[PDB]
């Protein structure tokens, strides 16, 4: 790890899914689509003046999406904002910054 | 070396706290701080250096814009690149842009880079007592994120190179209630912790506190 | 030598 890289990737955990579920509405307000169940599968983290989340969500069936959410510092208030997303992603696909 | 040491108190040697936003450019703030202090410590002229520059150009020194870096390598960047300009001419944007470096604009320079030996926390104290605020990178945790005051200890973090993930600036040291700590400047704004600053357990290499620390020697 | 923290 470099002082600001993304972490190595780890399996998705129950909180990641919370984040994706809390976030799903924003994907939709931006792509004006409606996704079935968006299952978190993998994620990476990155410390900034908060934390940036790089999650690999299975939102179709044999199709993967890559979301990027920013979780604020525990003192600056506010919630998880979907900062970006990458359409059409393979299951094996490395999660990267953006 | 005195038991205490506050670079901010000695004089006008520490530039305002500031944040890096959602951009992973903490290392650049780590970088800009060491160098603004030094020049201040040598010339008494207080200047703010553009972190954007390091974000847009310190590429050849193993840095990676908003995706990572390290003060030491960035320090080398400014030596070889002949300088760094301020903000008023290279403002903060928090995102990867393309290099707008303009030579005739550089207002701070670097002659040498003093890399504290690996895991040598003591040498870090030496450098801070006699020379200049030091830049280091520790291991942050959601744990650390809630910091509000006091000496931040930690049992969850490991020490080694790998999980080191957040450069900051050691600006002093001391001890309270028998616990020796490091006074540190963070790059998250005057709202978090002790107004951008946080105190951390000293003497045990807390969260890989001295795995890759260094300070600059300004050409002035 | 090159400080070990920087890679990527
Ligand atoms: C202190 O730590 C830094 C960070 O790793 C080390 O920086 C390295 O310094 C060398 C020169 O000492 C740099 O080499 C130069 O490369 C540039 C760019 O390609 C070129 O203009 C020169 O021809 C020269 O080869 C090297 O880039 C730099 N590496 C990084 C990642 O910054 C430095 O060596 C360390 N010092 C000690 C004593 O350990």
């Amino acid at each position: 790890m470099i002082p600001g890289g993304l972490s190595e990737a780890k399996p998705a955990t129950p909180e990641i899914q919370e984040i994706v579920d809390k976030v799903k509405p924003q994907l939709e307000e931006k792509t004006n689509e409606t996704y079935g169940k968006l299952e978190a599968v993998q994620y990476k983290t990155q410390v900034v003046a908060g934390t940036n989340y790089y999650i690999k969500v299975r939102a179709g069936d044999n199709k993967y999406m890559h979301l990027k959410v920013f979780k604020s510092l525990p003192g600056q208030n506010e919630d998880l904002v979907l900062t970006g997303y990458q359409v059409d992603k393979n299951k094996d696909d490395e999660l990267t910054g953006f | 070396y005195p038991p205490s040491m506050d670079w901010r108190k000695k004089g006008n040697f520490v530039s305002p706290v500031k944040n890096q936003g959602s951009c992973g450019s903490c290392w650049t703030f780590s970088t800009t701080g060491a160098l603004e202090s030094a020049v201040a410590i040598a010339t008494g002229k207080m200047l703010s250096l553009a972190e954007q520059q390091l974000v847009d150009c310190a590429q050849n020194f193993n840095n990676h814009g908003c995706q990572g870096g390290l003060p030491s390598q960035a320090f080398e960047y400014i030596r070889y690149n002949k300088g760094i300009m301020g903000e008023d001419t290279y403002p903060y944007k928090g995102q990867d842009d393309h290099c707008k470096f303009q030579p005739d604009k550089a207002i701070a320079f670097v002659k040498d880079v003093a890399n504290i030996t690996m895991n040598d926390e003591e040498a870090m104290v030496e450098a801070v007592a006699l020379y200049n605020p030091v830049s280091f990178a520790f291991e942050v945790t959601n744990d650390f994120l809630m910091y509000r005051k006091g000496i931040y200890s930690s049992t969850s973090c490991h020490k080694t190179p790998d999980k080191v993930n957040h450069a900051v600036l050691a600006v002093g040291y001391g001890e309270e209630n028998g616990i020796p700590y490091w006074i540190v400047k963070n790059s998250w704004g005057p709202q978090w912790g002790m107004n951008g600053y946080f105190l951390i357990e000293r003497g045990k290499n807390m969260c890989g506190l001295a795995a890759c620390a260094s300070y600059p020697i300004p050409l002035v | 030598e090159p400080q070990n923290c920087s890679a990527t």
